[PDB]
């Protein structure tokens, strides 16, 4: 494979590195050069450059690129959301393609925001690829159906062992399957930043593994680092929100890591929950309150 | 058939719900409701205004996060306290608060009182108090630590309310007078430490000797003494107690007896001797007249005065 380091770049979250090598790389088949267009755009969209996917994904180019504009407009215009989902579902039912994994993972990646995991998983059952499988495991994750998941990763792990993308799928599962499993998690988190790079992706796996043994102190660093590399990441803020209280800090940090996120991000779905909570407690205090 | 649409399973945080009675396991899975209920049925506690900041606070911490594929929502961790064992069905949270980190602050309180920032002092104490029903403690004596912790948190909050109210109080009439005097007596039987102790036997000495009260103020001065305070304190108290000799009696009969057991009234402060009723909040232990009960705790701002309860449960231990 001759997009083996593009794509693999991609999903360990090193975007920029991505999207460099991308255009180092050189078509070399009609098909290759848009399996590059769609990683570029892929990532383009890791970065929130929505526009430039946007305005560079034009009518004229490939149905797989579309699939990717598609994705691109229904995560920036929330107001487009419904009417996207609508031509996903008339799409996806007057119309019968499957060749095209690019669209199944798009559309799935679409359903999976729009809360229907079922549609999404109905889409990935007929794709047939690597990353179908992967896609497939982390929603049976979010599922709550380990058992399902289980299943999907042995599926890929007699396809292939080693790939990247199996690994990865295999740490999820391990994070998921607790005790034991989350020492596997954690190296195979650490192999991937030591071999590819420090990704924040990766930086937050480590952590996240480190916490869930009570190993608060080590995951400090990898958190540091992370923070070190972009101030408003998502995961790494509330994980420092996490950690800041396990370490003992003042108070006043967990909530400069909350308010630093709100700056950051004022929409994250984890500040819209945190808004949530605020309010059915003020909901629940006039409910106990006396009269 | 082939594809069937999977049904969920069972979110870790239900599962830590499942298996705790603990409060702040529920807050840390996000259960408010649930957790408001426990807390008003082990304690009192009815008035949750106050708690919002702990729960809010407790709640951030609960789940971890990293990313799985790119451009996806990002997943969740749920660190559980017993993650070696805990299957994928007895699982319980991490804990992020502990009996320790409480007794510590004790020591800011402690700081404040001695240097007269009463107000701030009630409000640190109020916090702890508050936070010791948010606790996993693992043995029996640290449950009779917390219980402990909390009797301290009360017993200063309601000697620092009264004193801070005495001060307020018009000192005009022999009645305003009086009035003080006995607040300032009643202080004398809070169970603080030494250091502070002292410093409130030190004041009512002062009040009783110049309410001419020279019998009651006698024996002030022999319990600071006893208590061993600085050199200069000493000799001023010494130097009192001979001028109280002098006429060991007492001009005006005041309501307080120094050698009948009390109970503060947390709300009037007025003395509740050894038998005669009284409404207690069901968490600090705080005393109030029969009047009060079914009002909102002074002491607690969150507690309900009569209210029967379950009683505090900060470990497993708690449910034989």
């Amino acid at each position: 494979d001759e997009l083996f380091d593009v794509k693999n770049a991609f999903y360990i979250g090193s975007y920029q590195q991505c999207i460099n090598e991308a255009q180092r790389v050189k078509p070399s088949s009609p098909e290759r050069d848009v399996e590059r267009d769609v990683f570029l755009y892929r990532a383009y969209l890791a970065q929130r450059k929505y526009g430039v996917v946007l305005d560079e994904i034009k009518p004229s180019s490939a149905p797989e690129l579309q699939a990717v504009r598609m994705f691109a407009e229904y995560l920036a215009s929330h107001s487009r959301r419904d009417a996207i989902v609508a031509e996903l579902d008339r799409e996806m039912s007057r119309s019968v393609d499957v060749t095209n994994t690019t669209f199944l993972l798009m559309a799935a990646s679409i359903y999976f925001y729009d809360q229907n995991p079922d549609a999404a998983l109905r889409t990935l059952h007929q794709g047939d690829s690597l990353e179908c499988m992967a896609m497939t495991v982390q929603i049976l994750l979010k599922l709550d159906r380990l058992d399902l998941a289980r299943k999907e990763l042995k599926k890929m792990q007699d396809q292939d062992e080693d790939a990247t993308l199996t690994q990865l799928a295999t740490a999820w599962v391990s994070l998921a399957a607790g005790g034991e499993k989350l020492q596997d998690a954690y190296y195979i988190f650490q192999e991937m930043a030591d071999k590819c790079s420090p990704t924040l992706l990766l930086l937050n796996g480590q952590a996240a593994c480190h916490m869930a043994q009570g190993r608060w102190e080590a995951a400090e660093g990898v958190l540091q680092e992370a923070l070190d590399k972009d101030s408003g990441h998502p995961e790494t803020l509330i994980n420092l929100v996490v950690l800041s209280q396990h370490l003992g800090k003042p108070p006043e940090v967990t909530n400069r890591y909350l308010s630093q996120l709100k700056d950051a991000h004022r929409s994250h779905p984890f500040i819209k929950e945190y808004r949530a909570k605020e309010n059915d407690f003020d909901r629940l205090v006039l409910q106990y309150a006396p009269s | 058939g082939f594809f069937v649409p999977p049904t969920k399973g069972t979110s870790p945080t239900q599962i830590w719900c499942n298996n705790s009675q603990l409060p702040v396991d529920h807050i840390l899975a996000g259960s408010f409701e649930t957790a408001m209920r426990l807390l008003h049925d082990q304690v009192g506690v009815t008035q949750f205004g106050p708690y919002k900041q702990l729960f809010l606070q407790t709640y951030a911490r609960g789940r971890t996060t990293y990313q799985a594929l790119p451009c996806l929502p990002s997943m969740y961790g749920y660190p559980n306290r017993n993650w070696k064992d805990a299957g994928l069905k007895n699982g319980v949270p991490a804990v992020g608060l502990k009996l320790n980190d409480l007794i510590q602050r004790l020591q800011l309180c402690y700081q404040l009182t001695t240097v007269g920032k009463f107000e701030e002092a009630v409000e640190k104490f109020r916090s702890i108090l508050l936070s010791v029903p948010l606790l996993v403690v693992d043995n029996k004596q640290e449950i009779a630590e917390a219980q402990q912790l909390i009797t301290i948190c009360r017993e200063y909050i309601v000697g620092l309310s009264m004193e801070t109210e005495r001060k307020k109080l018009p000192k005009e009439t022999l009645e305003q007078q009086k009035r003080i005097c006995e607040m300032a007596a009643y202080f004398t039987h809070s169970n603080l430490q030494p250091v502070h102790m002292i410093l409130v036997l030190r004041t009512a000495l002062n009040l009783f000797f110049k309410l001419k009260n020279f019998r009651t103020a006698a024996a002030f001065a022999r319990r600071l003494l006893e208590l061993g305070p600085k050199p200069e304190v000493a000799q001023q108290t010494r130097k009192i107690l001979s001028a109280c000799e002098k006429n060991p009696t007492d001009a005006y009969q005041l309501n307080y007896d120094m050698h009948n057991p009390f109970d503060i009234c947390a709300a009037s402060y007025r003395p509740i001797y050894r038998g005669k009723p009284v409404e207690k909040c069901p968490l600090s232990g705080a005393c109030y007249s029969p009047e009060f009960k079914g009002q909102i705790c002074k002491v607690t701002t969150v507690t309900e005065i009569g209210k029967d309860v379950i009683g505090l449960r900060i470990s497993p231990l708690q449910f034989r």
